[PDB]
């Protein structure tokens, strides 16, 4: 409170930014993969107590047909990042007739992050958010959107609390020619390596964006299935 | 710039307590106590001044207690300004309803309105809070009479018996002690001056160094006049 | 406290107290002194750098044509000021078609200065204004306006470090003659007598481009130049 | 102004300290008093002067705020002189301007206490450092005496006095005051208490004061309206003052 | 135009509105209900331009339903009118006013009495017996005014209104396509023939 | 040190030290260096990358096909300011049919970044900026700091290392200047001298990008294999 | 004040199935006089994209100038990729609209290729409500061309001449160079006929090889 | 213009001409008059063009909006309603509007809301709008019935525009059939009003007058 | 105006002003709710009893919000929500569902957590209802943060820690309580483990159980135990 928020430290680095990005090494595990066939999201599901309805979590949102979110850090200012996204995917459909390219879209959203200050909300958003999308012009397509506004596409990321660990075996394990189930399998392995919880379809939440159907999350029981045959093939690793 | 001299009124401490809050309420246990019972017959508002001096124009002066329409009054522990500024909205809020809905204002309406009020200035704007508790008596035809209380967070509450101000604990436990919901009007009179006699830091109880009012049946509202409260110590007996 | 014109624990006003200090860091002496029909203002002028052009180095500014104003305090605050009065006088002369008297400006400017004393985003300005004119009603008048916003006429005036060697002067002088102004006829007597008074006073003769003189009369407030000066200090010399 | 916020806060004690610092300059200010008599009252200052080549003549310390309102103050001049503008105009677009009538004195010093009391809660404001005594008559209450402090409070006064030496004051005021007493004992009672209190000389030239008494028809500048009445409120010549003196 | 009438009897108060919708050239509609439930007891019918009628009566109705919610209380007949009237008052001296003609019919159940409230669009408000707006006055207070009795029955009142509707169709050139009937009673609201 | 917590507080020796920190922000970016001709301008950018699956950063943005930029530190800032010349370019052009000249544009940067040195509650911008252009002056190189300083240059080069970029375009300055006919050969020289900045690093497809503009050149960017042949 | 005047001049797109035709008068008038002879009124706006703002000339101006920088920003924002017709045509109804009550008097034609490569025509009214078209005409001789482009391009009202009106005439391909003859014909006609039809007919020619432009003098 | 909707128990017809004019002058032949809102709802534009064209894609977006906050998608009472408001917010600006808002959510089943630039809101069975509306209406009142077979209501829909195509001078060009289903609409293609006419007029035998 | 950055990250990248909110949570009166196959029930444990009526506000005739916290910052989201609901049903054709009333309460928590000049809401609530033609019973928190979820039973304040152990000790996620009696028991023992209840029930039955019967339960409790 001595210092304003939109100080630089002597660093060249503005302490509120680098604040919220302590945030976020707090936030659950977000993963995403990408590949030619698709993107791959799965978030753990930290449910507080048994009584939480782990349902109604909804870590993954859809921000248009073919774009897709994950979120880590303080989830409820994704609420107002995501509505910014849905809003710009739709006027842009509106305004050109044509959807929205996944970078753009990004672009927006890291966009509003810095606009705080005082004399604009009072401080950064604590999330991070990976986006997930495909569009025409560059196919499937993963960025990280960071409270800096800066972004990267990402062949693979993960984010939050288990990310250190996560990338490692990310750097080991992708490659070009992954099949989405192969993703599909090494987002589960990778949250089942970094998440405390024994992970079952209901500590974790899977989706993927494909152009033939857009985003869909996966439902509780085909979630189940894949970790069923991960622990299956997992004899052989 | 600013930011400096900023002392942040509005903001939580560790316990989650709202400090300008509490440092109010302290101004407040420092004011002249201030005495609700609700009757079932009617209501007292009861009040002790805290300023005498042989000088004062104790005819003349009304500190404490203030109509808000016909129907409703408050006594005032605090900054006695403060409440002016608040009164003065609250009277306005009355008269709009009833230019609105052609009714007589609900009293808990009343009273939502100006705790309402006083609530914003702990959330923002950065301004202190009002250093005032009211005590509120009055009659609708929905409850009929009613008793609140409000303070600078802009909690209310209804009451049977009530008080503001510096003596409180003792005055609640007094009240909890002789309290009846039988008791009439001029039960009420009797319990009210009997508990700020007993509550008093002065020497004794004197009708300068008094407030009294009234809420009876339709409902009349009475603000004593000093002989009046001369007439009503000599009749309790403490005087 | 110290920052801020707010009230320091002793009830004092820090930031305006320290105000009046700037007011001396031209370490520049003004004096104005009353005729029967004219005001006199003298102010040394100090031009210690050969680079400077003197004819621009002034602290008398013509504020109307019949209101003359001398600053004592830092230049860019009297510019301030100065130009705050011009527009105050000309829209005084617009709304009321009538020229703005010398004590109503004064007035203005103090509650300006008021202002700057009550609200803490506005330091005060550095200055002390003395008014002068020759008023149509009052005749001729000496206003001397301050940081704290305090106005008041005078019958005669100094300003500046050596203030009251000059003020006990002029005092004795009134109390040898017994009178509230300069009985003289005509205002280069006047100028003569405030050059003399000066000198007397700071112990210190002046040579034409020491000094910057104002005369108010009734159809104007003028400056004199350096070789008017001159003029009247060969007469002082030679009367 | 990017201060919006208050200046006065509570302190943990419950104290608005800057309303009790303010007390404090008005504490340190040059003594004024007021007296109500059944048929008028006395509002009466000292004027200290800053130099003797001042012209104490040009500054009131009593001023007219209606014709039969008046008010004298103790602590910052500034301050009181801004109040004085501010209660004149209120007089006028709060009350005049829409029942005809000048306001009461008890109305009128409700709104100034409103102004003081905004100086303690708006933003990037200090209260004013000064105490008014308010003095009046109108039709219905009678002759008024008020006095208003920083805070915006105000209580109604038999007699009262303000400044460095209102307890002194104070305590003559109530050895003196009567429910009896004339407006003409009042201004030798009000005499005798400044003499008191004083710092030494003692005439119409170092005193101000002003009466709330009879209509003056001859202060009101025109004729041929019979209800319309004089003004109640007088300042006394320093000839008055000195006749007075004499008589002591 | 429109049609709408209301009769106050001793019990309840009815309301009767032409169903007819007419754009143009057109019958668009023969079966509109131009009324809105303000509150369990109280029924408000309107007439007036296209559109600014049913955006009125849902911004009331929306109102009402606030107040009672935060109140947990219904609003008498006479503040929900005072209300709508204050509302019409203020669109005189707006922008586009709110040409809008209303019959509010509640029942007090603190009174326990039925009451008829007219508000015209300038906001004139009257408590009547019986009240038409427009034209439909013309034609049926002749017959109120003669055969009207304070101490009616609801049926009573049904046949008083049966036969103002049938001088209507006599006499009216317009074809309104009848009315429905709503009673506002002690018992709430309900649709009769 | 009290005196760094805002833009409006000089410090005792009349330093303003969140410009200076801001300047740290571009010194921690990734080297830029921008060279031209009389003919050509050219910027060379080293891109860095979050990690080995990340994608590069990009480092230029076209303004108009007569102008354009380098970024080194804050790219949102970068972004605004881009956003901000871009719109003065495109108003020069709607109200007079003129392109902007360099010159100018450079100006009104220098103008917007000085107002949050100057009053509070705002910030500096944490980037430098290097402007190339081609008006009726011929070619332009400017290098913006968020102090609102710019310069008209021949050569420069900002970021981390980049005073070793600066040596060799120093040193070198009066072979590339004359290089008017060969912009291939200027870009050759501006990859040389941002070679000067690397440490434990070569360049790469991935990691380079080049952008050039000139007298009938409009202002493109080569990235990817594009750049292949001047690796 | 009549913020609104009337210029003149004829327009007329016609989709191919490989190009686009956009043709225009180049005379401006006022009233009975000549403003100039060679005022042309149809564009390249970039993207392979030809436009014309029919009527009101300095609505038009204004229109066609906020186009090209809606695509040079288009350009900007998404690394200069191309502008789709289609998209042109959704941003230039809303530039159309947000003048709702002030609006842009004049009839807009923009003519491209579909992203398929087919010739598109997109036909814009003041206000912004806008349809892919075959052919339109706009301005002041429209009715003067476009009923005979109906009859000779589409063969409207042409029946297979053994048939006794059984059996239309087939649609076929027309190459542009038919087009082209087509178009300047019916200008010629409109110019007898019409006396505000131009002293020059410009012919903007979209094809997957660019935009070209062919001029044709018309009388006086 | 001539557009009209009906309700059966197929769901909804759509019929529209694709006429337009300029005075006398015909400036299309193949104007699209049912705007795809998106792939469950349907609006016709009879009034102005642009303003139907327009707010009508922007409800689109809105219930794009509305479907991804809520998850679900929006009912035709709150898209006509959406709409509604915006135009009478618009009211004496001058918009100039008559649409029919069609669709089928499993909550309200086949729904048509008429909307006006006036503000007007009415649900309703059958709706025709435009200059030809009451031929439509003539034929359609004649002729309607719930239990009409899909088949069956998209000839009633077609001779209904014919009839106002043979009456109205500004009604013709071409008929656009539209079938609203609970799964969303089904476009049942274009029937130009000439060749229509000829065949209903040898094979039906009606205008015999001509 | 006021614009101060209150809420504001701490170099740990803690929001100090929202952990305290939740302070003012802690120490405020408990709410309980417990949802069922086919009710929820809520509640909790010289004043003038008509006037100080039930913690449990009606947002809808439907929909049913509790808290815990400061009371006076829980009547403005009350009436910003009552407002909200009444505003859905006006604009769109249908009152608002459960999630929808939830996440608006929550969106101005959190927005407050991100304005300037502004505290955060000291107040955490149970938002409890039926979506409009549906019955399956919904429970949700939401928190100063703005964080909301959905909760099969769930309790909040003062001695929300111990209740709520007692909740997953005694409520089965698997066999939810099955009547009214069932959840009010549940109710009333965890309110115990340390009395005012509300039944929702669909198609707007709200209920509060007068005290009569809820000694009836409070004593077969303590019979049983």
């Amino acid at each position: 409170y001595d210092r304003g928020v939109s100080t630089f430290s002597p660093e060249g680095r503005l302490f509120q930014v680098e604040y919220s990005l302590e945030a976020i090494k707090l936030g659950s595990t977000a993963i995403g993969i990408a590949t030619k066939e698709g993107v791959v999201l799965g978030v753990e599901k930290r449910a507080t107590s048994p009584l939480l309805e782990s349902d109604s979590i909804e870590k993954i949102v859809e921000i248009d047909r073919h774009i897709g979110c994950a979120m880590s850090g303080l989830t409820a200012d994704a609420r107002s990042m995501i509505e910014h996204a849905r809003t710009a995917a739709v006027t842009h459909n509106l305004y050109y007739d044509e959807d929205i390219n996944v970078e753009s879209l990004t672009q927006s959203v890291c966009d509003l992050a810095l606009r705080f200050g005082e004399g604009l909300m009072s401080r950064p958003f604590g999330v991070a958010l990976l986006i997930a999308g495909h569009d025409a012009d560059d196919g499937y397509q993963l960025f990280h959107a960071e409270p800096s506004g800066t972004f990267y596409r990402y062949n693979a990321k993960a984010i939050g609390s288990g990310s250190e660990g996560a990338q490692a075996e990310l750097l080991n394990e992708w490659h070009s020619s992954l099949t989405l189930k192969e993703a599909e399998l090494l987002v589960l392995k990778i949250l089942k390596q970094v998440m405390e919880e024994k992970l079952d379809e209901n500590n974790a939440q899977l989706s993927c964006i494909t152009k033939q159907d857009g985003f869909k999350i996966y439902d509780n029981e085909k979630t189940a299935e894949l970790i069923k045959e991960l622990k299956e093939k997992e004899a052989a690793e | 710039g600013s930011r400096r001299y900023d002392s942040r009124t509005t903001i939580f401490s560790p316990e989650g307590r709202l400090y300008q809050v509490e440092y109010a309420l302290e101004s407040i246990s420092h004011a002249g106590t201030a005495i609700g019972i609700m009757a079932s017959d009617g209501i007292v508002l009861a009040a002790e001044r805290k300023v005498t001096s042989t000088l004062l124009e104790q005819d003349t002066s009304t500190e404490k207690l203030y109509k808000l329409n016909d129907k409703i009054a408050v006594a005032v522990a605090g900054l006695t300004a403060d409440a002016e500024i608040l009164i003065n909205t609250a009277r306005i809020h009355a008269q709009n309803y009833l230019k609105t809905y052609n009714e007589d204002i609900p009293v808990e309406i009343l009273v939502r309105r100006l705790s309402d009020i006083k609530q914003g200035y702990t959330q923002h704007g950065g301004l202190r809070p009002f250093g005032v508790s009211f005590i509120y008596a009055g009659y609708d035809d929905r409850y009929g009479y009613q008793l609140y209380t409000s303070n600078p967070s802009g909690n209310y509450t209804g009451w049977k018996a009530i008080s503001v101000g510096a003596n409180t604990s003792a005055a609640q436990t007094l009240l909890q002690m002789d309290y009846k919901d039988d008791m009439k009007v001029d039960d009420a009179i009797e319990l009210a001056l009997k508990t700020l006699s007993k509550t008093t830091d002065s020497s004794a109880l004197t009708y300068d160094r008094l407030e009294f009012a009234t809420i009876r049946k339709e409902v009349y509202q009475k603000i004593f006049k000093p002989q009046e409260i001369k007439d009503i110590l000599v009749k309790t007996g403490i005087t | 406290d110290r920052h801020i014109t707010i009230f320091s624990p002793e009830g004092r006003l820090y930031q305006v107290e320290y105000a009046f200090k700037a007011t001396n860091q031209t370490n520049i002496n003004s004096l104005a002194v009353r005729g029967k029909d004219c005001t006199v203002v003298i102010s040394q002028k100090k031009v210690p750098d050969k680079l400077l052009d003197p004819t621009t180095v002034s602290y008398i500014f013509c504020i109307s044509r019949t209101i003359g104003m001398v600053v004592n305090g830092p230049i860019p605050d009297a510019r301030n000021a100065a130009l705050r009065a011009k527009a105050e006088a000309a829209e005084f002369r617009y709304k009321y078609g009538y020229d703005m008297p010398c004590d109503v400006l004064a007035k203005r400017m103090a509650n300006l200065s008021q202002i700057y004393t009550q609200r803490a985003y506005m330091r005060p300005l550095g200055v002390i204004l003395t008014f002068v004119s020759v008023d149509e009603e009052l005749g001729p008048s000496i206003y001397k306006t301050d940081p704290a916003g305090y106005y008041v006429g005078y019958k005669a005036t100094a300003t500046g470090p050596k203030q009251q060697e000059i003020t006990t002067n002029l005092e004795n002088h009134f109390k040898k003659s017994k009178i509230d102004h300069i009985n003289e006829e005509s205002w280069e007597k006047v100028v003569e007598f405030a050059i003399t008074h000066m000198i007397d006073a700071l112990g210190t003769e002046f040579s034409k481009n020491d000094l910057e003189v104002g005369v108010a009369t009734k159809d104007k407030f003028f400056t004199l130049s350096a070789e008017n000066i001159e003029e009247r200090l060969v007469a002082i010399a030679e009367q | 102004d990017r201060y919006s916020f208050s200046l006065t806060t509570f302190s943990p004690s419950g104290k608005l300290g800057q309303i009790d610092y303010a007390l404090t300059a008005v504490k340190q200010g040059v003594t004024s008093l007021g007296i109500k008599a059944t048929n008028g009252v006395v509002i009466a200052t000292e004027k200290k002067s800053s130099s003797p080549l001042a012209m104490s003549e040009t500054l009131s310390k009593v001023s007219l705020l209606t014709p039969d309102i008046g008010a004298v103050y103790s602590g910052m001049g500034p301050d009181y002189r801004v109040l004085v503008d501010k209660s004149r105009k209120v007089a006028h677009t709060s009350y005049k301007r829409i029942y005809g009538e000048y306001p009461p004195t008890k109305l009128l010093v409700s709104e100034v206490a409103k102004i003081m009391q905004e100086a303690t809660q708006s933003g990037g404001v200090r209260p004013f450092g000064v105490s008014l005594l308010i003095a009046g008559h109108d039709e219905f209450n009678g002759f008024s005496l008020y006095q208003v402090d920083p805070s915006g409070s105000y209580f109604p006064w038999k007699a009262t006095a303000i400044g460095k030496g209102s307890v002194a004051a104070k305590t003559f005021l109530e050895k003196r005051w009567n429910d009896e007493l004339e407006l003409e004992d009042a201004i030798h009672i009000a005499l005798l208490t400044l003499k008191e209190s004083v710092e030494g000389e003692f005439n119409g030239d170092t005193i101000e004061l002003a009466i709330i008494g009879d209509e003056n028809p001859d202060l009101l500048g025109y004729t041929g309206i019979p209800t319309d009445k004089g003004p109640r409120f007088r300042k006394l010549t320093s000839q008055e003052i000195n006749d007075r003196l004499e008589a002591l | 135009m429109d049609i709408i009438l209301g009769i106050r009897v001793q019990d309840s108060v009815i309301l009767a509105s032409s169903k007819a919708v007419t754009r143009g050239i057109s019958v668009l509609k023969d079966s509109d209900d131009k009324t809105r439930q303000l509150s369990p007891h109280t029924l408000m019918s309107f007439a007036g331009e296209a559109g600014d009628t049913v955006q009125f009566a849902e911004y009331i109705q929306a109102n009402i339903q606030l107040y009672s919610i935060r109140e947990d209380y219904e609003l008498s007949p006479q503040a929900v009118s005072s209300f709508v009237r204050q509302e019409l008052a203020k669109s005189i001296r707006s922008r586009r006013p709110y040409q809008v003609n209303v019959l509010i019919g509640g029942y007090d159940k603190k009174k326990n009495k039925p009451e008829l409230y007219q508000i015209d669009y300038l906001g004139t408000k009257v408590e009547l017996p019986y009240g038409a707006h427009g034209y439909s006055g013309f034609y049926t207070f002749s017959l109120l005014d003669h055969h009207y009795r304070p101490d009616m029955t609801t049926e009573e009142g049904l046949d008083l209104l049966k036969l103002c509707v049938q001088e209507l169709e006599k006499r009216m050139p317009m074809d309104f396509k009848g009315v429905i009937v709503k009673i506002v009673d002690k018992d709430g609201i309900r649709q009769v023939d | 040190n009290n005196y760094d917590g805002d833009t409006v507080t000089f410090s005792p020796t009349g330093r303003l030290f969140q410009v200076e920190y801001a300047l740290e922000a571009i010194k921690q970016g990734s080297v830029t260096v921008g060279l031209r001709s009389n003919t050509h301008a050219v910027l060379v950018a080293l891109k860095r990358n979050a990690d080995e699956l990340s994608s590069y950063q990009k480092k230029i943005i076209k303004c108009d096909e007569h102008m354009g930029l380098s970024l080194a530190g804050l790219a949102p800032d970068a972004r605004v300011l881009s956003n901000y010349l871009r719109q003065q370019c495109n108003y020069s052009s709607l109200v007079f049919n003129r392109k902007l000249a360099v010159e100018r544009a450079g100006h009104l940067l220098c103008d917007k970044a000085q107002k949050n040195t100057q009053s509070y509650g705002g910030r500096p911008y944490g980037v430098g900026l290097l402007i190339i252009g081609y008006d009726k002056s011929g070619a332009h190189l400017l290098e913006f700091q968020p102090s609102g300083n710019v310069t008209e240059l021949y050569g420069t080069a900002i970021g981390a290392r980049s005073q070793g970029a600066k040596t060799y375009l120093e040193r070198t300055l009066d072979t590339f200047i004359k290089i008017d006919g060969n912009p291939d050969e200027l870009i050759k020289a501006g990859v040389e001298a941002i070679s000067q900045s690397l440490r434990d690093e070569s360049l790469t497809v991935d990691n380079l990008s080049i952008a050039i503009v000139g007298k009938d050149t409009p202002f493109t960017i080569y990235d990817g294999e594009a750049v292949a042949k001047y690796i | 004040f009549n913020p609104y005047g009337d210029n003149g001049g004829t327009i007329l797109g016609i989709a191919g199935e490989d190009f686009a035709v956009l043709a225009g008068d180049t005379r401006n008038i006022t009233d009975y006089s000549i403003n100039s002879r060679y005022e042309p009124k149809v564009f390249d706006c970039g993207d392979n994209i030809v436009m014309s703002a029919n009527g009101f000339a300095a609505d038009g101006d204004a229109l066609v100038k906020r186009f090209k920088n809606s695509v040079k920003w288009y350009h900007f924002d998404h690394n200069d990729k191309k502008l789709s017709i289609n998209s042109a045509a959704r941003n230039i109804q809303h530039l159309l609209y947000g003048k709702r009550f002030f609006p842009y008097y004049v009839h807009t034609i923009i003519a491209g290729l579909d992203e398929d490569g087919k010739g598109a025509v997109y036909s814009f009214d003041p206000v912004g409500s806008y349809e892919r078209e075959q052919c339109r005409a706009g301005g002041a001789a429209a009715s003067l061309i476009m009923p005979f482009l109906d009859n000779q391009v589409n063969f409207k009202n042409q029946y297979e001449p053994g048939t006794n009106g059984k059996v239309k005439k087939p649609l076929k391909y027309l190459s542009v160079e038919e087009v082209i003859k087509l178009v300047r014909d019916s200008f010629t006609s409109a110019t007898e006929r019409h006396i505000q039809v131009g002293d020059g007919l410009e012919i903007l020619i979209v094809t997957k090889d660019g935009v070209r432009k062919e001029f044709y003098e018309l009388k006086r | 213009t001539t557009t009209l909707a009906f309700r059966f128990q197929g769901g909804i017809i759509v019929a529209v001409d694709s006429r337009a004019t300029a005075g006398n002058w015909v400036a299309s032949q193949t104007v699209k008059k049912v705007i795809e809102i998106n792939p469950f709802l349907l609006g016709t534009m009879a009034g102005g063009a642009a303003d139907c064209q327009f707010w009508e894609t922007w409800l689109g977006s809105q219930c794009r909006l509305h479907e991804l906050r809520e998850k679900e998608r929006i009912s035709v009472a709150a898209a006509s309603k959406i709409l509604s408001n915006l135009v009478y917010q618009y009211k004496g600006a001058g918009l100039s509007m008559g649409t029919m808002i069609c669709g089928y959510t499993r909550k309200e089943g086949p729904t048509i809301y008429y909307v006006d630039s006036d503000g007007t809101r009415l649900k309703g069975d059958i709706f025709c709008v435009g200059s030809g509306q009451t031929f439509a209406y003539g034929v359609l009142d004649s002729n309607y019935k719930w239990d009409l077979s899909v088949e069956d209501a998209l000839y009633l829909g077609k001779r209904s525009i014919l009839a106002a195509a043979h009456r109205d001078a500004y009604s013709g060009g071409s008929v656009n059939l539209y079938h609203v289903t609970e799964d969303g609409w089904i476009y049942h293609g274009n029937h130009d009003v000439g060749e229509l006419f000829w065949k209903v007029k040898e094979e039906e035998g009606s205008f015999n007058n001509v | 105006g006021y614009d101060r950055a209150l809420s504001i990250f701490s170099p740990d990248g803690h929001i100090f002003q929202v952990e305290y909110a939740l302070e003012a949570v802690k120490r405020g009166t408990c709410a309980v709710g417990v949802k069922g196959k086919n009710c929820v029930v809520l509640g909790c444990e010289l004043q003038d009893t008509r006037i100080t009526p039930s913690k449990v506000s009606k947002i809808d005739s439907h929909v049913v919000l509790s808290f815990s916290g400061l009371n006076a910052d829980s009547r403005i989201l009350i009436e910003k929500a009552r407002v909200e609901a009444q505003s859905h049903r006006l604009t769109l054709e249908d009152p608002v569902t459960v999630e929808y009333l939830t996440r608006y309460v929550a969106g101005v928590q959190q927005r407050y957590t991100q304005s300037g000049g502004v505290r955060p809401f000291g107040v955490s609530t149970l938002i409890a209802g039926f979506d409009p033609r549906d019955d399956e019973p919904k429970l949700y928190q939401t928190e100063p943060s703005g964080i909301y979820s959905s909760w099969s039973a769930q309790t909040i304040g003062r001695n929300s820690k111990t209740v709520r152990e007692f909740l997953e000790k005694n409520y089965d996620r698997k066999e939810p309580p099955a009547t009214v009696e069932e959840c009010v028991k549940l109710t009333v023992r965890s309110l115990l483990e340390v009395i005012e209840i509300t039944v929702v029930k669909p198609d707007s039955d709200i209920v509060a159980l007068s005290s009569e019967e809820i000694n009836q339960y409070v004593t077969q409790i303590e019979q049983e135990k």
